[PDB]
């Protein structure tokens, strides 16, 4: 579960902000939030590697708490 | 500078290779053993608070580059004088000094 | 010139001239000369930059020399580093006034990919280290030790002796205790490679400061048949 | 290989000159015997470390110095081979 | 946070004291070492009160101190060994009231190192040489002389080095005007570090070795070497030449021993213990300090034990050699 | 307050905070050097002065950002996560067993008094201006070369026996101005731009307004 | 000549390819341009132990025996010898005497720097082989029938005494000066003492009474050359 | 300059070479008994000499007075170092003959110092 | 020198002889080879001023014309305490130069 | 003959430092004792890497050095930039002709400004405490990782009056398993009684903060 997939985001959101968003729940050890080079903008889906299982199990619940720019965010195991 | 003002000159850190009449060799005594650089720092160098503050030429008012000089290089060359005291070191009646 | 005395008389003359027409006209000429290919020209130009820097105080020639480090040419960048090395050697104790200025330049050079950039920066650290001895500049020097120290596993001899010179300068400026704290973990490391390099740093600290290390050794516990605790220091009055 | 052997000759040269430099194969016992003996010499040298030890044990200083000199022979027990 | 240091009361404990004619006159002074300070004390004979004449701070650790006279000399010089890695020779100037450094000779690195000399300091009783040695494997002899303007001159050091060897004490032997001798309480730890069983540590023994400075050949030679029965802790120079026999008194635990090189057999006297003593019976007894009183007539030693008991020690000479040591309770 | 400063026998100072409503003692800061501590005294809420067996005094301060709100893994360098800065080192020369911050004379200022094992008593007095601090530093640097120690030792090397000397002017060396020769006193006092009575007066003023 | 014929490397044995490799390197050291000479020099130094002390010396030593050397080529060859003498420090024992008869002539060369580099390579050879090997090897040359060999052996013992020290070979030297079968050996031993005093200078003083007692019986000898050399040895001491 | 200044480096100065005497004290295999200390004042030498002469003469296959007198000269000091003597003879003799040679000369000197007369046992017998 | 790794110092116990420097070497430090800030006077061991050699250059060996000093940095690091700083071997560079000129000239 | 990692880890006083290769040491007990001693800095990590130190593809794109701010206050960079931008336009003829007829007073900054840059505006840089060794990726991995119960100003996006919106659900769903000891108000922390914050107020009243011995 150490990693989660996160959908439905707005490009003003940032990886550093994202790390602080999910570390509100529990620390994101490895952050991945693609920067698309071609048009220089984000599609808004994320992958998160944690310390161990602990971060992963919480992950799905952490999704409900999240609400970026008046919108929700998908979090599921991976 | 003139001959009495040469004690006011600064020295180069490395010793001169022509040893005679040098001011910065060990034998001359101007390069002293166990020098503390912090104690001899303000000697013959600019010090805005100290005694040698940033001066300008008395004639042209442009800034000199040597501590304790009252005349800038060009004005001292043209009038024939020592840059520090203003005593004349050259008789320039027959010399059309050319700044070029 | 081939004869060295001609070259050192020439360098001196640059400082005397800069006292008359000012350090900037002289310094621009000398900085332009660093693009030359042959090393004898460039090393002497480097010494002359330091000569003028010392005779006309370093706040005059510092800004332009530090600006020249951004020029995208290798010899110019090695050249500026080389003349800072001579400069700190020349000004001595007076170099506590500019150590904060040139600390970020040196930590940029010590992170550099070129090995030479690292050996000249280590020479600058050696000479700057011994000048500020006794003056409370140990935070800059300890910061620069964090950059100098990973270069101990270099194998090229010129770079390897510049690093060792830097560490021997740092021992007398930030103390034997810090230098022992750096060595400690690798003196008994499994690889001979890490071990003998570490042991030859330890020997240099030991030779130079054998007496001061008495207070700084760690506590080794007793094993089954040998006792290793220094019990006298553990005494309480 | 040859560089190993030249390092070895250089370090045994050092060790003869300054007693108590190590090399890559210093054992624990050797390093600690050196720093014990250096400690003892340092205690003898400084007057107030020797005062402190002569007060903490109720001994006279001559007895203290003589016991430290006795400990210099085998400071950390017998050699571990 | 810039601080300034001041000393209100200087150190008062005493590490070394030497007595001599330092002022150059009839009067006798004492030069005391207070560890970090060197002081000159002159005690009044009629009044009996001690007066402090000089007190100078030397910024170092004074590790040994001796007094030194040149041959036919009135004033005495002070020879200081310290942690500075150099040996200095000082002369008191009464008109100026300051010590004056006469010589400073550099031999080693600074600090209280294990092999750099400075710990032990011994002078030749006639005044021709001085010998400075470290705790182990490093000794150096300096030859002292007078030029035609009566100024002190020093030579290059002559070295006597012996690896793996500990020195407990070094004293200069009073041979008359022969080649200067220096006696030592050496010990060799070389064998002991190569015995895993630990026997070689147990049965290695301290030796007394005599170094002779051969003034003809300008070099120091390790002449005589004799094992001792038990470990001594210091040595006393027996006055010799014309006055008394030339040997060394070795003080060891529970014993005082006279030894000399030659045909003289070693002479041992137990140290008297206190009658009905409350101490632990296992504890031995050593001497902590001594002093020699040399008159022109005769001489004796005053040696103090750990408990504070001062004994007179007097040697009885049957012609050339000594036959017994006599030992008498003086005071506490 | 609720801060505790523990002197380890060889691990130097440790700062521990006591929080009441958890009932626990929490290490929040320490030092980066091994130190054989003999005594300590608190200079303010953030500063500790200490002394070793080896004969040197240090002054350790706590950096301005540190909070003692630590709740009980990481640590730096096998120790606490916050480190204290050493802001003064000084080798006295003789083992100090007592530091105390006090005023000695009526109408004087405070000072840090220490008493050595050998029987000496000294003070460590703080400078109140830069002009004093520059004067005394220049007097010290002249005298280290003009009037070197009598047994062949270096003064900067002596006071930096175990750790480099930091922020202290040795006044025992400075008050040996008055023992120099008059040509040397005049030569030194030229570069301070003062006459030898003025130099003796400034050396005597600081002793007067702190001490005896 | 083996470089002239052309041959596949794989066909011949590892020994023969090793010696062909050494032959190419030596040609580049003798006749090369300074780039070739530098690279070949470096490679024969680094691969010296891998080659072995045997295969080097049986091709280096015939080149120094050639009747057509120039002194710069001789110099380059003995530079090769003392570079590899640091490498195989203990593997040169079977080759000690072979080096001496190719280097001892340099001790009497009329050129000063040849004389000094002959001394340095004999002192390095003494430190590499140790006293016992040196003593056994030079024992035969003391009573040799030619006075050339005796001359240069007496010169070389002085050098070996500088390196290893006089107390080491003072018993052997005493044994060679007392020997009453041959006066050539007595003459040669006293000549060694003379040469030690000329070379060592001040160093011989701590042994002066050991040295004179070896020479005293020669002043009264029945052979007149021996009396002359004893007087010359006394004057040197 | 009467000679050149440069004469080579001594072994105390030059770290490029290892100490060959210590190295040989490690790797040669010495005889069993050479650790016992000998005092030569307690030994009579000229009675020991003809046996040595004969022993070296038959080992060598001829007579070499330099090897003879070298062996004798090493025995002149008060405490003769036996291990150095076996090393110093190893070059001349086989190194196997040197080991045997010390292995019989050394207990003979031990027997000589135990005697009052200075003479070892096998020579008192005969 | 610091520029030649194969050169070797004497390092015996230094004495009362003052070491000197030839015109070529004038003003430089014997150890680290610098031109600035001279701190202490160089002493050489007895053997190194024996006889004819009395008064030659410490660093190269030519006729000495002035006294040799250690610099300030070698004093602070106590490099001035290691021994006699006389160079005892010519080295490869000096020898090569001789044979090269002699070949040509 | 040699320890495996588990026996070594139990035999240390502190088992977090032991690595795979420490068992290969000639004296592994002392090695792990020294690695767990205070204030010692570890061996640089690239000792085992096959690629050479700092010779890595990311290091190709390093930007030029930037001057500090107090030096850019002098205007040296604009002057010297303009100067070298003219000097690439000149031909070799023109450059060698102004070398015989020079031009004075060109690039001169007054001395007082240069002195003030060095003796008034100098600022100490960011420095690193002892044991903070540089390694190759360091300046990119310097983002670190901010703990629950501590929020950033920007995480403004919530726009909620000051408790957390998520908590209204953490009490519902439970305390997260990953954190065993975490404390948040309303679940197991006071918004019992709430006297914890009063303690900090009372102590903060108690303290004098006047640094001893500073300049006047
Ligand atoms: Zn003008
Ligand atoms: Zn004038
Ligand atoms: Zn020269
Ligand atoms: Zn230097
Ligand atoms: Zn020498």
């Amino acid at each position: 579960d150490a990693t989660v997939y996160v959908g439905g985001l707005d490009e003003k959101v940032s990886e550093p902000l994202l790390w602080e968003l999910f570390l509100q729940a529990g620390p994101v050890v490895n952050t991945h939030m693609p920067k698309d080079r071609v048009t220089g903008q984000h599609q808004g889906y994320g992958f998160v590697e944690f310390l161990s299982e602990e971060d992963a199990d919480y992950a799905i619940k952490i999704m409900n708490m999240i609400k970026l720019y008046g919108k929700p965010i998908r979090v599921n195991k991976a | 500078v003139c001959e009495k003002c040469e004690k006011k000159l600064g020295t180069v850190i490395t010793p001169d290779t022509w040893k005679d009449g040098a001011r910065n060799t060990t034998e001359s005594g101007g390069r002293k053993l166990n020098e503390n650089k912090a104690l001899t720092s303000k000697k013959a160098r600019f010090d805005p608070y100290g005694k040698n503050k940033f001066s300008t030429c008395r004639i042209c008012k442009s800034s000199v580059h040597q501590p304790g000089s009252h005349y800038c290089q060009g004005c001292a060359y043209k009038k024939g004088i020592c840059a520090m005291c203003g005593k004349k070191v050259l008789d320039t009646k027959n010399y059309k000094q050319t700044s070029v | 010139a081939h004869k060295k005395a001609i070259r050192r008389a020439t360098v001196n003359t640059f400082g005397y001239i800069a006292k008359a027409i000012g350090p900037h006209d002289v310094l621009a000429t000398l900085l332009n000369n660093l693009k030359v290919q042959e090393r004898q020209n460039r090393v002497c130009t480097t010494v002359a930059i330091a000569i003028v820097a010392e005779t006309c105080s370093p706040f005059t020639v510092l800004p332009a020399l530090m600006n020249e480090y951004r020029v995208p040419e290798l010899n110019v960048q090695n050249g500026v580093l080389k003349s800072l090395s001579f400069l700190f050697e020349y000004i001595g104790e007076m170099g506590k006034d500019y150590i904060y200025a040139v600390t970020p330049l040196l930590e940029d050079a010590l992170m550099d990919r070129d090995l030479v950039h690292r050996q000249t920066a280590s020479a600058v650290v050696q000479h700057m280290s011994l000048g500020v001895y006794g003056f409370g500049c140990e935070d800059s020097l300890n910061h620069l030790l964090n950059y100098v120290w990973p270069n101990v596993f270099e194998t090229s001899p010129h770079v390897i002796q510049a690093v060792m010179g830097a560490l021997e300068g740092l021992r007398v400026a930030i103390g034997p205790c810090r230098m022992l704290q750096y060595c400690l973990q690798g003196l008994f490391h499994p690889a001979r490679k890490v071990r003998d390099v570490y042991w030859k740093i330890y020997n240099s600290i030991y030779i130079g400061s054998q007496d001061a290390l008495i207070a700084h050794y760690p506590r080794i516990y007793n094993d089954d048949k040998n006792t290793y605790i220094r019990y006298e220091l553990d005494y309480i009055l | 290989m040859t560089d190993r052997y030249t390092i070895h000759s250089q370090l045994e040269h050092l060790q003869s000159k300054y007693i108590g430099t190590g090399h890559a194969d210093t054992t624990k016992w050797e390093w600690l015997v050196n720093q014990h003996r250096d400690s003892y010499c340092s205690y003898m040298g400084h007057f107030d470390l020797l005062n402190y030890f002569a007060i903490a044990e109720n001994e006279s200083k001559a007895r203290v110095r003589f016991n430290l000199m006795e400990k210099m022979l085998q400071p950390c027990g017998p050699p571990a081979d | 946070m810039f601080l300034y240091n001041l000393t209100l009361q200087r150190a008062t404990g005493i590490s070394f004291a030497i007595h001599g004619n330092f002022s150059g006159t009839k009067q006798q002074e004492i030069v005391v070492s207070r560890g970090k300070i060197l002081e000159l004390l002159r005690p009044d004979p009629n009044t009996g009160k001690v007066h402090t004449l000089l007190t100078v701070e030397v910024f170092g650790v004074i590790r040994s101190l001796m007094a030194f006279r040149l041959t036919g000399g009135t004033k005495d010089y002070i020879v200081v060994g310290s942690d500075s890695g150099r040996i200095v020779i000082l002369e008191y100037q009464p008109s100026k009231n300051m010590f004056e450094k006469i010589h400073q000779e550099t031999f080693g690195k600074s600090g209280c190192r294990r092999i750099v000399p400075g710990q032990f300091l011994a002078v030749d009783p006639k005044g021709r040489a001085v010998m400075i040695s470290a705790i182990e494997k490093q000794k150096l002899v300096y030859i002292l002389n007078r030029d035609a303007a009566a100024r002190l001159t020093i030579s290059s050091p002559l070295e006597a080095h012996k690896a793996n060897t500990l020195v407990y004490h070094v004293v200069g032997v009073d041979v008359g005007f022969e080649n200067p001798m220096f006696a030592c309480l050496e010990m060799d730890y070389e064998e002991a570090d190569n015995d895993p069983t630990g026997e070689a540590a147990a049965n290695t023994q301290q030796t007394l070795t005599f170094y002779e400075l051969d003034l003809g050949l300008n070099h120091v030679v390790r002449k005589y070497s004799e094992p001792l029965e038990e470990h001594g802790n210091f040595l006393i120079t027996v006055p010799g030449g014309s006055d008394g026999p030339s040997g060394v008194l070795i003080c060891s635990e529970n014993y005082i021993t006279y030894k000399n090189f030659g045909d003289q057999p070693d002479i041992r006297c137990p140290i008297p213990r206190r009658r009905n003593d409350l101490d632990d019976p296992e504890r031995g007894m050593i001497f902590v300090c001594s002093a020699t009183h040399k008159t022109k007539s005769m001489f004796f030693f005053l040696a103090q034990t750990e408990q504070g008991d001062i004994f007179k020690i007097t040697l009885e000479t049957d012609e050339d050699m000594v036959t017994e040591i006599r030992l008498k309770y003086f005071d506490t | 307050g609720h801060r505790v400063i523990v002197s380890d026998v060889q691990e130097s100072f440790i700062w521990v905070r006591y929080k009441r409503n958890e009932n626990q003692l929490i290490i929040f800061a320490d030092d980066t050097y091994p130190r054989w501590v003999t005594t300590a005294s608190l200079l303010d809420y953030d500063t500790v002065a200490g002394a070793d067996k080896f004969g040197n005094i240090c002054v350790v301060r706590l950096p301005p950002n540190t909070n003692d709100e630590v709740d009980e893994d990481r640590g730096l360098l096998n120790g606490a996560s916050q480190k204290a800065e050493v802001i003064m080192n000084y080798h006295v020369g003789e083992t100090v067993l007592s530091l105390q911050k006090t005023t000695l004379i009526p109408g004087g200022s405070e000072s840090l008094v220490y008493t050595t094992l050998s029987g000496g008593i000294g003070i460590l007095v703080p400078f109140t201006s830069h002009e004093d601090h520059d004067f005394f530093q220049h007097v010290e640097m002249h005298l280290r070369s003009e009037h070197p120690p009598l047994c062949g030792r270096d003064h900067l090397s002596f006071r930096s026996y175990y750790f480099p000397v930091k922020n202290v002017i040795d006044g025992d060396l400075c008050e040996q101005f008055n023992s120099m020769e008059p040509n040397k006193q005049k030569n030194v006092s030229e570069e301070l731009d003062r006459t030898p009575p003025e130099v003796s007066k400034k050396l005597e003023d600081i002793r007067t307004r702190y001490a005896f | 000549d083996k470089l002239l014929v052309d041959v596949d490397e794989s066909t011949l044995s590892p020994e023969e390819q090793k010696e062909r490799k050494i032959m190419k390197l030596l040609l580049k050291i003798k006749n090369g341009t300074p780039p070739m000479r530098k690279a070949a020099l470096r490679q024969i130094t680094d691969k010296a132990r891998e080659f072995g002390a045997g295969p080097l010396f049986n091709q280096i030593l015939p080149l120094l025996m050639s009747p057509t050397l120039e002194d710069q080529e001789r110099h380059l060859l003995v530079k090769v010898i003392d570079r590899i003498l640091y490498k195989l420090d203990d593997l040169v024992r079977p080759y000690v005497h072979k080096i001496l008869v190719v280097i001892e002539p340099l001790l009497i060369d009329e050129d000063y720097y040849a004389r000094v580099e002959g001394r340095e390579i004999i002192s390095n050879l003494a430190k590499a082989a140790g006293l016992a090997t040196m003593i056994s090897t030079m024992r035969p040359d003391i009573d040799n029938m030619d006075e050339y060999v005796r001359n240069t052996t007496a010169r070389a013992f002085a050098v070996v005494a500088s390196a290893l020290g006089i107390p080491s070979l003072l018993p052997f030297l005493k044994a060679v000066c007392k020997s009453k079968k041959s006066w050539q050996a007595r003459h040669t031993g006293i000549k060694i003492v003379q040469q030690i005093a000329i070379l060592m200078g001040c160093a011989i003083l701590p042994h002066l009474r050991s040295l004179v007692e070896i020479i005293e019986h020669g002043l009264v000898d029945e052979q007149q050359k021996v009396r002359t050399i004893s007087a010359l040895a006394i004057a040197a001491l | 300059m009467d000679a050149g200044f440069f004469r080579g480096t001594s072994a105390e100065q030059d770290n490029r070479f290892s100490n060959k005497q210590k190295k040989l004290l490690k790797q040669l295999k010495f005889a069993e008994c050479l650790e016992k200390k000998v005092d030569m004042s307690k030994v009579n030498l000229e009675v020991i000499k003809p046996w040595i002469t004969k022993r070296v003469t038959e080992i060598l296959g001829f007579e070499d007075d330099v090897v003879i007198e070298f062996i004798f000269n090493q025995l002149e000091v008060k405490n003769p170092d036996s291990k150095m003597m076996q090393i110093n003879l190893t070059g001349f003799l086989n190194g196997k003959n040197a080991r045997e040679f010390m292995g019989e000369l050394w207990p003979l000197l031990l027997s000589a110092q135990e005697n009052i007369a200075g003479i070892p046992s096998a020579f008192l017998e005969l | 020198a610091k520029h030649h790794p194969d050169l070797i110092f004497c390092r015996k116990q230094a004495g009362v002889a003052i070491g000197r420097l030839c015109e070529k070497c004038d003003g430089k430090c014997v150890i680290c080879d610098s031109y600035v800030r001279p701190c202490t006077l160089v002493r050489i061991c007895d053997e190194c001023n024996y006889g004819s050699y009395q008064g030659r250059c410490v660093i190269c060996g030519g006729p000495g014309v002035s006294d040799a000093y250690y610099c300030k940095e070698c004093t602070i690091q106590e490099k001035d305490r290691d021994g006699c700083p006389k160079i005892v071997n010519l080295g490869s560079s000096k020898t090569d130069l001789f044979y090269e000129r002699k070949k040509y000239g | 003959n040699r320890f495996t990692v588990a026996e070594l880890k139990q035999l240390v006083a502190r088992p977090d430092v032991v690595e795979m290769h420490d068992v290969t040491a000639q004296d592994p007990k002392l090695l792990v004792h020294l690695k767990a001693t205070r204030n010692s800095v570890p061996v640089p990590r690239h000792w085992c890497f096959k690629r050479k130190y700092l010779q890595g593809k990311r290091g190709i794109e390093k930007p030029p050095f930037e001057l500090p701010d107090f030096i850019k206050r002098t205007g040296i960079q604009e002057m010297r930039e303009a100067l070298q931008e003219k000097e690439e336009q000149k031909t070799m003829k023109s450059k060698m002709r102004e070398k015989v007829r020079p031009k004075m007073g060109k690039i001169d900054i007054d001395y007082q400004k240069l002195h003030d840059a060095f003796f008034k505006w100098q600022t100490k840089p960011k420095l690193t405490i002892h044991g903070d060794l540089y390694y190759e990726g360091k300046e990119f991995e310097t983002r670190l990782k901010k703990k629950p119960g501590d929020l950033s100003d920007e995480l403004i996006s919530l726009g909620m009056p000051v408790p957390p919106p998520w908590l209204i659900a953490m009490q519902r769903y439970g305390p997260p398993p990953s954190y065993p000891n975490l404390k948040i108000p309303g679940l197991n922390s006071p918004i019992g009684t709430n006297a914890a914050e009063f303690q900090t107020k009372t102590e903060e009243e108690e303290i004098d903060r006047t640094p001893w011995g500073e300049l006047e």
